[PDB]
């Protein structure tokens, strides 16, 4: 019941990224220092590379929550420019108005 | 570039204010940042992005 | 001639001559001032075909101290300070002219900021491998030092043996001119020749041979920062320069038989803001400690009397060509725009 | 001290100034505690300060702290 | 060290060392053998010089402080 | 413009205001009582009541200004006026008592006369006729003649023929040349006039 299959894939990526966040954070800490032995850091490189691809947070895309538009999204409202304007132009977004100056 | 007095006075303030006490390079200071905040994936804006 | 005085002897100037311009003969410009005059003031000498210096209370105060100098006590440090363009350099030159005409030996550094910046050939020193030599800066000064003190460079004789190379050496008793000619002829030895000159003059003035005036304009350069870089693009410190290391010693009051008169300058300084003029702000902590105890003499803008005589000196040379400049309405505008500042007035009058 | 003065304000672009002009003075102008020629090293800025006093023939007759 | 201090202290400073070295050269020039440190640094002239250097070092420098320092140096160096 | 049409330009002239009332005419009396009811624009930063104000030099300075850098443009101007004055003081001291009387040392008089010697009386217009272009001579208004004298002088000094010479030395040298009816800018005036004479038969287009 999500807008499209592409929104559904991002939903799963956000769910899997949330589930692996603690594990990935801990392994990354081992890789992000010059204190531990390289032999130990080389093993940590392999461990985080073996985690599921969709646990990686860089693959999450901020899509419009009502239309799944992948670009032209305003982060504060999580809406595409088109959907935001539709609500704003009907006076349904509190405090938002056309700007003239 | 600090005198012995200044170097030891800065190391004492770090102990009192709960900062890093050992000499640590910038690369290793990322460990402190990593555990001082929530990961992006754990932020509510991220995992509750969609309704 | 309401702005001129007939007294051209700087030893006879007094409070009655304040605001009046005395003439420096062309012979004294060539001998006493081969360097040290402000560049724009040099332009005025070529334009007016004469060099005329106003007698002002900063120089008169300083001339009073020098005339009462006790040559048995350690040398006294005098520091001219003031806002930009107030006349510090030309007050120093008025004092250099007094000592030059009293048969003092003149050690005049016309600008010490030139020794800490824009050095193309910064060679390593041979006498000390931890210091850098400056052949062009050192040879240039040596030529001017020879011109000013040529009559004394034969009577003064070295008191040690100085080795320039394996083959060449200056034996004891050789005229000090020989040390000055080695540095000029061989620029590689110029920085070491300067160090020997400062060494012998400080030594032989304390023995009673002659009176020595140390005149350093831009003294705040010696204890500041440099813009010179090493081959590894690392900053060099002023103490590591042989010229600055040796000049710093002339500024100590560990000798007698003369005086040390210096002037601060923000113009041409390094890492100092435009409006910095006070001694500590320009000298720093290392600089103020090196000169303390010293007698600071303030140089300020023209007083009403000095301003009018300056305008009259310009009008007497036909320098103010605008038909409204001689009027009272024109002089009030020239006073507001300069605010009585000598340098601002000269620049404004330069194009009127 | 009993010295008569007036106070006013001016705006130019994003600059805002508040000036105190004393009835009697010698022509001194202080800008944020600084002499006007040290604060305004550009000759055109000093001409602008001259313009009001010169136009009414009162150069050297008032002190200003702005 | 001195660089760590945030308040200037005249005692055991370069100023105290320089002025004392100067006064000794002056006594030697007069051929006087009263070279006692406590006596040289106990005069009123030294107390004004000490008060002037400290003001220059710990307070904002200005034309009035430089003039107070000037008059203190002239009395110690016998410059009239 | 941020000024409504009601705003009148300011008249910056001390003499205009000190003029006595009796000398005023009935027309000049009306203009003065009218302006008391009118809105006046703020005086621009360019012009003041100063006795040293010269509108011609101020205009030449603006025509030299690059990218709003008035400080640099004015610095070049005053350096040129100083360079002209020093060149004339050098020519004056090196001359005999008789020649000294003819040597001008005022740079404002030289600057004004140098430009007046470059003003072209008549100019040409590129006109099109039958798919072919032929220039037509026409009188020049006073504004255009003064503007062209300043544009030719500035253009000549910006020419790449001058190698590493600073602007105050180039302009001072050209002003003194034109002051003596010599130079490239004077030639440009002569060429424009000579061309406007060869096209006199085309004055009917
Ligand atoms: N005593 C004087 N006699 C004649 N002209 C003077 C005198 N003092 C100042 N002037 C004028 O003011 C100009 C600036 O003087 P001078 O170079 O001595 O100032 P300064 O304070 O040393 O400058 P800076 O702050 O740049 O080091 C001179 O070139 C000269 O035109
Ligand atoms: N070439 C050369 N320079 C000398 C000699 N003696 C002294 N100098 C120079 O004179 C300066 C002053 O001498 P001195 O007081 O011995 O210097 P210091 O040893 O560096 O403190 C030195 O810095 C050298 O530049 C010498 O024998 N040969
Ligand atoms: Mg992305
Ligand atoms: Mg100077």
């Amino acid at each position: 019941h999500y807008v499209d299959w592409r929104m559904w894939r991002d939903v799963k990526r956000r769910k899997m990224a949330y589930e692996y966040a603690d594990e990935r954070l801990r392994i990354n800490s081992l890789r992000k220092n010059t204190i531990l032995p390289k032999i130990l850091q080389d093993v940590a490189d392999e461990e985080i590379a073996a985690l599921p691809r969709d646990s990686c947070p860089v693959r999450i895309r901020n899509r419009c929550v009502m239309t799944s538009r992948p670009r032209g999204v305003k982060r504060r409202w999580r809406l595409s420019r088109i959907v935001f304007r539709h609500l704003a132009d009907h006076g349904q977004l509190s405090g938002i108005q056309r700007a003239t100056w | 570039s600090l005198s012995e007095y200044a170097f030891r006075m800065s190391r004492l303030s770090a102990r009192l204010f709960g900062e890093v006490t050992r000499p640590t390079n910038s690369k290793s200071m990322k460990v402190v940042k990593l555990f001082s905040e929530l990961p992006l994936a754990k932020k509510k804006e991220t995992y509750d992005w969609y309704p | 001639a309401i702005s001129r005085t007939n007294e051209n002897d700087p030893a006879k100037h007094g409070d009655q001559h304040e605001g009046q311009h005395y003439n420096i003969s062309p012979q004294d410009l060539e001998t006493v001032f081969p360097h040290g005059l402000p560049p724009r003031f040099v332009m005025q000498v070529k334009t007016f075909s004469e060099a005329c210096l106003m007698v002002r209370k900063p120089a008169l105060e300083l001339l009073h101290y020098l005339k009462n100098t006790s040559f048995a006590y350690p040398a006294i440090r005098y520091l001219l300070y003031g806002e930009k363009g107030t006349g510090k350099t030309l007050s120093l030159c008025h004092v250099i002219h007094f000592c030059a005409k009293q048969d003092w030996l003149i050690l005049h550094i016309p600008d010490a900021h030139l020794w800490v910046k824009n050095c193309r050939d910064l060679l390593q020193s041979s006498y000390n491998k931890q210091r850098f030599d400056q052949p062009l800066e050192a040879s240039t000064w040596l030529k001017n030092f020879k011109t000013t003190n040529e009559r004394f460079l034969n009577q003064i004789k070295v008191q040690e043996k100085y080795v320039w190379n394996k083959r060449e050496s200056t034996e004891k008793g050789s005229p000090l001119g020989e040390v000055v000619e080695q540095g000029i002829t061989r620029v590689r030895n110029a920085t070491d020749a300067v160090g020997i000159v400062l060494k012998e003059l400080k030594r032989q003035s304390s023995l009673g041979m002659f009176h020595l005036l140390v005149a350093v304009d831009g003294i705040n350069a010696l204890w500041g920062r440099t813009t010179l870089k090493r081959e590894d693009k690392s900053p060099i410190a002023p103490e590591e320069l042989a010229l600055v290391h040796n000049l710093r010693k002339m500024m100590k009051n560990d000798w007698h038989g003369g005086a040390i008169v210096s002037a601060l300058s923000q113009t041409g300084s390094l890492f100092k803001p435009r409006k910095a003029y006070l001694p500590q702000e320009l000298l720093g902590k290392e600089g103020f400690d090196a000169l303390d105890p010293f007698i600071p003499i303030l140089v300020s803008n023209y007083n009403p009397k000095e301003f009018e005589s300056c305008i009259q000196y310009y009008l007497e040379n036909n320098w103010l060509q605008h038909e409204k400049a001689p009027t009272e309405e024109g002089k009030k505008e020239l006073l507001f725009l300069s605010n009585a500042n000598p340098s601002l007035l000269e620049r404004h009058c330069a194009y009127l | 001290q009993g010295m008569a003065f007036s106070k006013s304000e001016g705006k130019r672009k994003t600059a805002k100034a508040e000036a105190i002009v004393y009835k009697h003075g010698s022509g001194r102008i202080k800008v944020n505690g600084i002499d006007y020629q040290l604060y305004f090293p550009i000759t055109q800025d000093r001409e602008q300060l001259m313009f009001p006093f010169h136009f009414v023939d009162r150069l050297g007759k008032h002190d200003v702290t702005c | 060290t001195e660089a760590d201090m945030e308040e200037y202290i005249w005692e055991n400073s370069s100023s105290e060392r320089n002025i004392l070295e100067t006064l000794l050269q002056m006594k030697a020039a007069e051929k006087n053998m009263e070279i006692n440190k406590e006596e040289l640094l106990g005069t009123k002239e030294i107390e004004e010089y000490k008060k002037s250097v400290v003001s220059l070092k710990n307070e904002e420098e200005n034309e009035n402080s430089i003039s107070q320092y000037k008059e203190s140096v002239k009395r110690l160096l016998n410059v009239t | 413009s941020r000024y409504s049409p009601e705003f009148k330009d300011p008249l910056i002239d001390k003499e205009y205001y000190r003029k006595p009332v009796e000398e005023l005419t009935e027309e000049e009396k009306y203009v003065r009582e009218l302006k008391k009811t009118q809105l006046i624009k703020a005086a621009p930063a360019g012009k003041t009541s100063s006795v040293f104000e010269d509108p011609v030099i101020s205009k030449f300075t603006n025509m030299m200004m690059i990218g709003g850098n008035k400080v640099l443009a004015r610095s070049l101007m005053i350096q040129t006026l100083e360079a002209v004055k020093r060149k004339q003081f050098e020519k004056y001291h090196a001359a005999s008592a008789e020649e000294q009387a003819t040597i001008e040392r005022n740079p404002y008089t030289i600057f004004h006369q140098a430009l007046k010697n470059c003003e072209p009386m008549i100019g040409l217009v590129p006109i099109l006729k039958g798919g072919r272009f032929y220039q037509v001579p026409v009188p020049l208004p006073d504004r255009r003649r003064r503007f062209l004298a300043m544009k030719w002088m500035i253009t000549e000094c910006r020419d790449k023929k001058h190698q590493r010479t600073l602007m105050p030395e180039k302009l001072s040298h050209k002003l003194l040349e034109a002051f003596h009816n010599q130079g490239p800018v004077i030639k440009r005036k002569h060429d424009l006039h000579k061309m406007a004479e060869a096209n006199r038969a085309l004055a009917h287009y």
